[PDB]
């Protein structure tokens, strides 16, 4: 199910 | 703030089948940001109990079939924001994993979220407007019918009627992070 990807930084546990 | 950071995890198996979780993975769990955690079990020991109470002092965890802590839930419901969330080690669920069993589950459980554990393999799929998590092992633990695992473990970013989960991955030797958005 619509699996995006994340950039670099911009998850939660990192900022 | 205003946003409900859950950490979903489970089947460590520390330490008869690992020391530790990677050291990426320690780097990025650190005190003072998760509000809860929801553990599917097999973690094995107080040891890894204790380290999980240093992330957040709201801990839940259901009994595997190897952890040595047998006051564990068998299963657990709680309510987090709008969301029910059921939680289960998913040894019971026959067979390994069927979809099938999962819905049946989530029926009687009546929950918006189904989180199981114990195949190992990360999964979230939203079946009938009805979310299921597996977190995977948070430390890449063999376990029966699979050796080549995959450290992972979930962040449930909860927020009015949205539920964002992102997954965290040891691939190579870097963490690789993706996010499935999930409506009420
Ligand atoms: C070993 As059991 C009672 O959690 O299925």
């Amino acid at each position: 199910v619509q699996r995006e990807d994340v950039e670099t930084g911009l998850d939660p546990l990192s900022l | 703030a205003g946003h409900r950071l859950v950490l979903v995890l489970g089947d460590l198996h520390i330490p008869h089948r690992c020391n530790s979780l990677p050291a990426k993975f320690k780097k990025l769990l650190v005190p003072g940001k998760i509000q809860h955690i929801l553990c599917t079990g097999n973690l094995c020991t107080k040891e890894s109990y204790d380290y999980l109470k240093t992330l957040a002092g709201d801990v839940h965890i259901v009994r595997g079939d190897f952890d040595e802590n047998l006051n564990y839930p068998e299963q657990k419901v709680v309510t987090v924001g709008q969301f029910k969330i059921g939680l289960i080690h998913g040894h019971q669920v026959i067979p390994w994993g069927d979809m099938a069993s999962l819905a049946l589950l989530q029926r009687q459980f009546d929950v918006d979220i189904l989180i199981s554990g114990h195949t190992h393999k990360f999964e979230a799929f939203e079946h009938e407007n009805k979310f299921y998590i597996n977190p995977g092992s948070a430390t890449g633990a063999y376990n029966a019918l699979e050796t080549n695992i995959i450290p992972s473990f979930v962040l449930m970013d909860i927020q009015a009627s949205t539920v964002v989960t992102y997954v965290y991955q040891l691939i190579g030797d870097d963490v690789k992070v993706e996010r499935i958005e999930y409506k009420k």
